[PDB]
């Protein structure tokens, strides 16, 4: 019959800092075994202060993206401001629920700054529930970033160490360094990636070579 | 399944519930209370789905202690049965089906005391006694010998006590406190909860 | 699937001069927890252990019939088995089930009895022999241990260094894991010695 | 349907149609009221009795639910709408709350039916 | 859903200055080849050019709404015509709005055009994927001329008009060898500055001489 | 799949296309469809492939045991019935589909479609999945008595018909005249293919 | 997977993919899927993974017997029937889709066997998940009687093509060489992405690990 | 996803887990499952994450619509019965949520279990989600209505701390929410792991 | 069902079939497929008849305003869009498939397939379950600028090629002659068909 | 479902089980015992599908049995576990599976105290307390909190009653009745079967 639905791959990582909030996605849209692209930017520029990335269905990612800039506009035109980190969550997790009995299907990770300057990351479920955390990952590859983040991030299972909050300097090489190693174990993930820091100052975005194959 | 039962005497109307309240494996309100009040003397027993029991129940509540406040009048134990079931026969071809089995016990002052069966295709029956669930296996068997119209409120209640620890017995469900209450002239009386501790 | 019955967890990785296995002592029924005391390593004799994931019948399954075909090999041969030959006898013990395969996915580890050489490998439902230089992992938490691994392995390391590497491996990749915890065994295998240590881990 | 404005304004800002309305009131029957401590009480003066009338039939004080009554005077063809209005909202309200309605939240709602058919069209 | 004239594979590469796409003249209901001359490749204002795969029934109901699009914006003489990415933004939605209805247009479509000194290649699908690659084909000529078209721009990402078309005629003569649903009749549409030109029927000289091979 | 056998006075002519097809891909380009059973028959293989050399071997097995103990070339009459018990017998597993025609010392030219387990002899025989354009072409333009120079372009002719229509059929014609001189294998390149009405 | 196979003028030649998945992982990133039959003669698995293997072994080790027992180098075609009358025996089951080569005394010869049993004698072809990029290459910069020195370069960029233009397909580039002489095996002949650098180690100091019931046994 | 809560002489205690995961890997593990509604109501959270925590945001905005209209400060049986209204207008379509609603009202420490199909239960004790049954074991172990404050917190931790231990898909830390007549206070957030070995020894 | 249509010089000739059969059981014996949408228009019905009926009915009504306003002969273009909007609109529910035919007084004779919602000009076009059994005839026996006699002759030849292979074909062929003059309806009944191989 | 437990004490074994046989909506046999004898020191707890559960433990009962007599002393509650596996484990496959849940308990005079825990797919685990059926989720939480190894058997049956009288507060089903046995080095020994007199 119809399929309304194909898998086209992807990873997105957040990770919240104190003053750094960095969001980084790989660049293949593949569906099934072929490559379409070998360039697809999953990461999208909202506002200045935040960057969402969409994995999953890529036709629902372009959509859903054209919602939310369009009521990005919306909401500048009635409120005459732009919305903040925590408006989007709760903008887009009933913008994803209208969709309840025909769901889009993504992975939505926003993250930015906040009112305080500080890293908030939001991650979300295609139905639509949202929760604060300071590092969460999506996609096909998503399995393989938590548990290297609950280490370093987190320094869990490890008795009499000191927590350090993350620095912007070690954020940087642990993004990299996770998916040298998840472009190597999966097959959806590599050909490039993209590095997204948004900090105070603004967002700068940074390419990252990944194995080709 | 959870259990109704009623029994209709001369002057009297005498009906009984399951106190139970159970979700999953687990019985979540042992206290709950099944019995709705339509009127003075008008109750009315609901069992079914969770959901649908409370929420068509308290659509006909509603209707009848308006037609009380309109007319001034209650309705009386008759009409307000043929009213249950062109509500719930109306929303069986509807998108909103209702699963429910009612029991309407009422007294009146003319036509005298009144039983009422229905089951979830609304189809209504006049009956002295009445019971649903799976407890309405093990239980209208043992109506059926002791029961006589002549009967007295004393009896019925010593006859209502034989039928509910049956259902302790054999009866694989829990169960362990049965409400209980009756209906005369002098309207409704709460009676003395049967309890299995 | 049904191999998530049960879950379970099994790593091993291959150092210098030694390697090291480790699994977790979760035993339970999807989502319900039993005993804490399950065993998924099993020892092959000196020097050479085996793991087994998937469901907890074919784990003592498969592996009494194991110690059924080592203890007739050794009993033939004059010599212990290799690490390699044991990979290809349990690679013929999940194959001739092709059509009705045991649900499991061991994963072998141990040293060359003729001097230092490690060795260790990983299979699948039909029993593909997979040689690796490094690592493999097996269970329903694959997908964490691989980016585990992936970053904390090196190319050599003393036995110190194993340990540290599969303990927070295993600790951190079963902590994501719904159906796997509950304390983690880990097996050290030297030349000289075998350390045999269980991980207070997180009770949930 | 008929969509037109009835009720508008005027020159002088007086709205014809709710003044003329109130004019109706102004012919009514006769009610008062009180408030005592525990009790309360309300009156109405009939002069249409020929003695041939039923005087049940013809009562103008009601009652809306069991805790709170009503009277009215005016155009007694309108109240029988606006009251078979009020018993409905009593009844609604308890399916919404199980608490018994409140003298004030049904006045509410006699109110804002009272406004909705000024602004109607048609009406 | 039902088999009603499916299309074949359609290719496409931009070079320097320029975009070329090549698409078979074959029409096919089911297995067979019913009709062998037939245009695949519509031509969109001057700038652009349209080319599809899949069914045909839904291509011309297509080439009739674009055909509108594009003269209705004519008749107002504005100046402003639409760029080939609004017509690929276009139908990325048409595609879509009929999924979401679950009443899809079973397609795949290849936007070519040449636009302020930029080649826009451009591919939609059914399910509303979309994007831009240097390089286009699809059903099985994503699995066969694609990695044909690839192997060439990454040792040479910079291909001439000349080159381009004999790349191209190479891709159609290997689909006329590997793919079972082609047909050697074919169209090599290329637009540039001067305007879309769609060539002739054309063919393709092939070898067979390996069938003496075989027997030996 | 394009198979077709015509017969003549001296012999028949056994004409086959190439183009093998694994659904809407093209495994193998040039691949030859006539597999000898024995000296002078041919089997022209269809349908399945994978079931039709399996058939193909195990009656060309079967039948040269035939021809060893006997101590002379079989009848083309046995090499159909060989194929026959082996299609009806395993119709359920193996869906293959062949054609048998050769020459012998006895009756000549013969063709025999084997399909589906039934057996028939036939002047002219058509077979495979790209047989069914070309039902016009062989009732007009076909006639009896055809010199081999005109059965030749008689088989040439059709099959070319079927490879334009058919998009599982294609490539090469490959054309075998067996007479009781010997066997001339030919090979028709697409350049020396007939045309005919090319819109 | 893929796997593909050319024949040149004095012989033939056998390349494959090093990578091996299992769902969407990288289970192994080197691996062997040319296998060893006779001494001239070599395959290619692709399919299933332990069905293409167990399956070359039977080969491998009844064309020992066989070479043996005659004395004799093997034929090619003698593996094809051994390889198409097992596979077809297990109704298609087996998944192993098979690339025969090998040079006799008749002179090169390429075959290729598909899982239900399918073989054709050709000049060249690929199998696996990422065939059809291989042989689009093959198609095209093919041309009969290529000297050896030209042969390797056209066989691996007819896998690389096939490598980065699939998923299934990824890691070095096997290539087997046959001649006359023959048994020349080249392994990890090309490599397509060369860097693998992972710098920032993660190595900690040992001495934090909440461990319990430690204990050691002498051996 | 475990949940309880109970009522005794000194009001309301509510306790649940954090860890919300979907299939065998674990999605997240800190996830807030208590729902806060108004100053002195609190919800709970069960079963689809997105659906309850959409629809008891309505709640939260009808009881500020009803607040803001009478002014009469909703009661807890009031609020219970607007949640199960809004979900029985689309029952059929596939929404699921379990609920409980706590609080403390001029009748009384009232408590109620809505469900998503329109189960409304008040009642003295109850605990909803996946290890529910774990907690009704520890819960009924000897609890009382005449028990004091430290005593009930003991109860509430020690409910959750074996529930999520046997439990697979619960765990994460316990989160208690104490109830009396002004409004809901947070007793702790306390890690189940570091509460097992303390237990244990 | 089996529908043909050539295009000559001076106008078009239109052949069908007769025969009507639902499943493996004939309903109508005789029965007319050209629907004349017009004086010189005429359709060709293929398909389910409930649904070709319906549709050839709505565009001899709409097509028949469109001849009133133009007080004027409508093209056929205009009939072949006509049956196309009608076809791919409700292409779900009808399965219906028709072919237009006919003559103008600006392009001469013209035949458009409608097949499953879509438009071609051809200059001979055949149609139905039929159709497949002969694409060899007509890609051989046509010729390019053949006169009326030899049109009429290569219409009758090539559709009683098909109602012998066609089980769902079948009966009397009807030949409609369109040109500037007018239309010439003939019947060729089964002793004028011609004959073709028997075996 | 059927509902079982056991624990094991320092020199005990205490186990206990549901009396009632259900059918249907109805109870057939409410002082049905599931407590199946071994050896002496040995009992066994099925509980599963109505026919399954005598039909298998009882191919258990007499091969215990014939091993004692065999070779004149009983199999130890070690070997008798894992003897019950293979044979639950090779059902599995074959044309007739068993579905069956069983608790091995037995004393030993070296090894001690023994119980042991098996699902219908044959997985041995051996713990210190288990417990079988939709009673098993309310319960082994009970055990959680009131376990201890030192505990001695006159608080075990008082620890047993508290988790048995909660079947009859939250557990649906009826269980009026549970039977209750204790094993020790003096062997098996019958305790008061535990009632509540609805």
């Amino acid at each position: 019959r119809f399929s309304p639905y194909a898998f086209n791959g992807g990873t997105v990582l957040a990770i919240a800092g104190e003053d750094f909030s960095i969001v980084a996605s790989d660049t293949r849209l593949s569906e099934g075994f072929s490559i379409h692209t070998r360039d697809s930017p999953k990461c999208y520029k909202l506002t200045d202060k935040t960057v969402i990335g969409c994995s999953g269905f890529h036709g629902d990612c372009l959509t859903l993206t054209k919602i939310i800039e369009a009521r990005l506009k919306m909401y500048k035109h009635s409120n005459n401001k732009a919305m903040t980190t925590g408006a989007i969550a709760a903008m887009l997790s009933t913008i994803l629920y209208s969709r309840r009995f025909f769901p889009y299907y993504v992975y939505n990770i926003i993250g930015g700054l906040d009112e305080e300057g500080k890293g908030a990351v939001y991650s979300f479920d295609p139905v639509g529930s949202y929760q604060r955390d300071s590092f969460k990952a999506g996609g096909s590859a998503s399995a393989m970033l938590q548990p290297l983040l609950d280490n370093q991030v987190g320094f869990k299972n490890m008795q009499n160490v000191e927590h350090v909050p993350l620095s912007l300097d070690r954020a940087m090489r642990l993004v990299k360094d996770v998916f040298i190693s998840a472009a190597e174990r999966d097959v959806y993930t590599g050909d490039a990636l993209k590095v997204c820091i948004v900090t105070k100052e603004g967002i700068r975005g940074e390419t990252v070579p990944l194995r080709k194959d | 399944m959870e259990y109704l039962i009623g029994i209709q005497g001369p002057d009297y109307v005498l009906v009984a519930s399951d106190r139970v309240a159970a979700s999953n494996i687990v019985q979540m309100k042992d206290d709950h209370d099944k019995m709705f009040k339509m009127s003075e003397k008008i109750l009315l027993l609901c069992v079914g789905e969770a959901g649908d029991t409370v929420q068509f129940a308290e659509y006909i509540q509603k209707n009848v202690q308006l037609y009380k406040m309109r007319n001034g009048y209650e309705l009386s134990p008759t009409a307000a049965a043929n009213f249950t079931r062109r509500n719930l026969a109306d929303y069986l071809r509807s998108r909103t089906p209702y699963h429910v089995n009612l029991l309407l016990a009422g007294y009146d002052e003319h036509e005298g005391p009144a039983l009422y069966y229905m089951d979830y295709l609304a189809a209504l029956a006049k009956a002295p006694f009445a019971a649903h669930g799976y407890g309405a296996f093990l239980t209208l068997s043992i109506l059926d010998r002791y029961y006589t119209p002549t009967i007295s409120r004393e009896k019925a209640v010593e006859l209502l006590r034989k039928c509910l620890e049956e259902l302790q017995k054999r009866f694989i469900l829990n169960l362990p406190t049965f409400s209980v209450r009756i209906i005369d002239r002098n309207g409704i009386h709460d009676l003395d909860n049967i309890s299995f501790p | 699937s049904i191999m998530s019955y049960n879950g379970g967890a099994v790593m091993a990785m291959k150092g210098k001069n030694c390697v090291a296995i480790a699994a977790d002592r979760r035993f339970g029924i999807q989502a319900q927890m039993v005993t804490t005391d399950f065993q998924k390593i099993f020892p092959m004799g000196d020097r050479l252990y085996i793991g087994l994931a998937g469901l907890a019948t074919d784990v003592q399954t498969v592996a009494q019939r194991l110690k059924f075909r080592l203890n007739l090999y050794e009993l033939k041969e004059g010599r212990q088995i290799k690490p390699y030959t044991l990979m290809s006898m349990v690679a013929n013990l999940l194959y001739e089930k092709r059509f009705g395969p045991y649900y499991t996915e061991p994963v072998i580890a141990g040293l060359d009895p003729k001097t230092f050489k490690p060795f260790i490998c990983s299979l699948d439902l039909i029993g593909c022999p997979m040689v690796t230089d490094d690592f493999v992992v097996s269970g329903t938490c694959t997908e964490q241990m691989y980016g585990m691994c992936e970053s904390l392995w090196e190319p050599n390391m003393d036995p110190e260094h194993l340990f540290e590497t599969i303990s927070q491996a295993m600790l951190n990749a079963v902590d994501r894991d719904a159906v796997s915890g509950m304390g983690v065994i880990v097996h050290i295998i030297e030349k000289d010695k075998i350390t045999t240590r269980t991980l207070k881990a997180r009770m949930d | 349907s008929y969509d037109r404005a009835i009720t508008v304004f005027s020159p002088d800002g007086h709205l014809f149609q709710v003044e003329y309305a109130q004019e109706a009131v102004k012919k009514g029957s006769t009610a008062v009221g009180v408030r005592g401590k525990d009790i309360v009480v309300l009156g109405v003066e009939k002069k249409s009795v020929a003695k041939l009338q039923d005087e049940r039939t013809v009562r103008k004080i009601c009652a809306l639910d069991d805790n709170v009554c009503m009277a009215f005077a005016g155009l007694t063809a309108d109240a029988r709408i606006v009251i078979n209005r009020a018993r409905v909202e009593c009844q609604s309200h308890r399916l919404t709350v199980e608490d018994p309605v409140t003298v004030e939240y049904i006045t509410r709602y006699i109110a804002s039916l009272k406004q909705r058919y000024t602004q109607s069209n048609g009406r | 859903q039902n088999p009603m004239v499916t299309g074949t594979s359609v290719l496409g590469l931009k070079f320097e200055g320029g975009v070329v796409i090549a698409a078979d003249m074959l029409g096919s209901y089911g297995s067979l080849a019913r009709f062998r001359n037939i245009s695949r490749i519509m031509r969109v204002n001057n700038s652009t050019m349209l080319g599809a795969s899949g069914d045909y029934a839904d291509f011309q109901y297509l080439k009739q709404v674009l055909g509108q699009m594009v003269i209705d914006e004519e008749l107002l003489g504005d100046g402003h015509s639409y760029s080939p990415k609004a017509i690929h933004s276009w139908l990325t939605r048409a595609m879509y709005s009929r999924r979401s209805k679950m009443n899809p247009l079973w397609n795949t479509m290849v936007i070519g055009g040449y636009a302020d000194g930029e080649s826009f290649l451009g591919y939609v699908d059914m399910l509303g994927v979309a994007y831009e690659a240097p390089s286009l084909a699809t059903g099985y000529g994503a699995y066969l001329a694609q990695p044909l078209l690839r192997e060439v721009l990454e040792k040479q990402p910079v291909l001439s008009q000349t080159e381009a078309r004999e790349l191209v005629e190479r891709c159609m003569r290997v689909l006329y060898y590997r793919d079972a649903r082609s047909y050697n009749r074919f169209q090599i549409a290329t637009v540039t500055e001067k305007g879309v030109e769609i060539e002739g029927p054309l063919s393709a000289e092939t070898n067979w001489d390996i069938a003496h091979m075989i027997s030996g | 799949t394009t198979i077709m056998a015509v017969e003549f006075d001296g012999g028949v002519v056994v004409g086959s296309d190439s183009r093998v097809s694994a659904g809407e891909a093209v495994v193998n380009r040039v691949f030859d469809k006539l597999s000898p059973l024995h000296q002078h028959i041919y089997c022209a293989l269809s349908g399945s492939a994978a079931d039709a050399q399996a058939i193909a071997d195990m009656a060309a097995y079967q039948l040269e045991l035939h021809g060893m103990e006997l101590e002379e070339p079989p009848l083309v009459l046995a090499a159909a019935n060989v194929v026959r018990n082996i299609t009806y017998k395993y119709r359920e597993d193996l869906s293959a589909h062949l054609m048998v025609a050769g020459w012998d010392q006895r009756e000549g030219g013969q063709v025999y479609g084997t399909m589906s387990g039934m057996l028939i002899r036939q002047p002219f025989a058509i077979g495979g999945s790209g047989s069914t354009y070309i039902y016009g072409y062989v009732d007009a333009a076909y006639k009896p008595g055809m010199s081999p120079e005109e059965c030749r372009r008689f088989t040439t002719n059709a099959i070319a018909l079927a490879m334009k229509r058919d998009g599982s059929s294609g490539g090469v014609i490959y054309l075998a005249t067996i007479t009781g001189a010997g066997v001339d294998h030919r090979v028709i390149l697409g350049d020396e293919l007939p045309r005919f009405y090319d819109e | 997977t893929t796997i593909a196979g050319l024949v040149f003028q004095d012989g033939v030649i056998l390349g494959a993919d090093t990578r091996a998945t299992n769902d969407s992982v990288v289970a192994d990133k080197i691996c062997e899927k040319i296998h060893f039959i006779a001494p001239k003669i070599y395959c290619c698995g692709a399919g299933v993974a332990a069905d293409a293997e167990m399956t070359t072994r039977m080969a491998a080790s009844n064309m020992e017997l066989h070479a043996l027992s005659t004395g004799r180098e093997c034929r090619v075609a003698t593996v094809t029937r051994m390889l198409r009358q097992t596979l077809f025996r297990y109704q298609g089951y087996v998944g192993a889709s098979l690339i025969v080569g090998g040079v006799d005394f008749t002179g090169p010869q390429l075959y290729s066997v598909h899982p239900h049993g399918s073989y054709s004698r050709l000049p060249f072809t690929a199998l696996g998940s990422g065939q059809d990029a291989a042989i689009a290459v093959l198609e095209d910069r093919f041309q009969p009687n290529m000297t050896l020195e030209a042969a390797q370069e056209l066989l691996v960029e007819a896998i690389t093509a096939g490598i980065l233009g699939d998923l299934g397909s990824g890691g070095n580039v096997d290539a087997c060489v046959i001649t006359a002489a023959g048994a020349k095996m080249l392994r990890a002949l090309s490599s397509p992405t060369k860097p693998i650098e992972r710098s920032s180690q993660y190595r900690f100091a040992p001495g934090t690990t909440p461990v319990l019931s430690q204990t050691v046994v002498p051996l | 996803t475990t949940t309880l809560a109970f009522k005794f002489q000194h009001g309301v205690i509510v306790a649940v887990d954090s860890r919300a995961s979907a299939g065998n890997y674990i999605a997240t593990l800190k996830v807030n499952k208590v729902i806060e509604i108004n100053p002195y109501l609190l919800g709970t959270m069960s079963g689809c994450a997105a659906d309850c925590l959409y629809w008891e945001r309505l709640l939260a905005k009808e009881c500020r619509l009803y607040y803001l209209r009478n002014g009469e400060r909703i009661s807890v049986s009031a609020a219970s019965k607007l949640l199960s209204n809004m979900m029985c207008q689309y029952r059929g379509m596939g929404l699921s949520m379990g609920s409980m609603i706590c609080g403390w009202d001029k009748k009384g420490p009232g408590l109620y279990y809505v469900d998503e199909n329109g189960t409304r239960l008040s009642g003295n004790m109850f605990s909803t989600g996946s290890g529910n049954s774990h907690a009704y074991g520890v819960m009924d172990s000897g609890y009382r209505p005449d028990l004091s404050i430290e005593e009930a917190y003991d109860l509430g931790r020690r409910a959750i701390v074996h529930a999520t231990h046997r439990d697979s898909y619960s765990g994460g830390v316990v989160n208690m929410y104490h109830m009396k007549e002004d409004g809901w206070v947070k007793v702790e957030s306390t890690d189940v792991s570091d509460l097992m070995h303390q237990y244990r020894e």
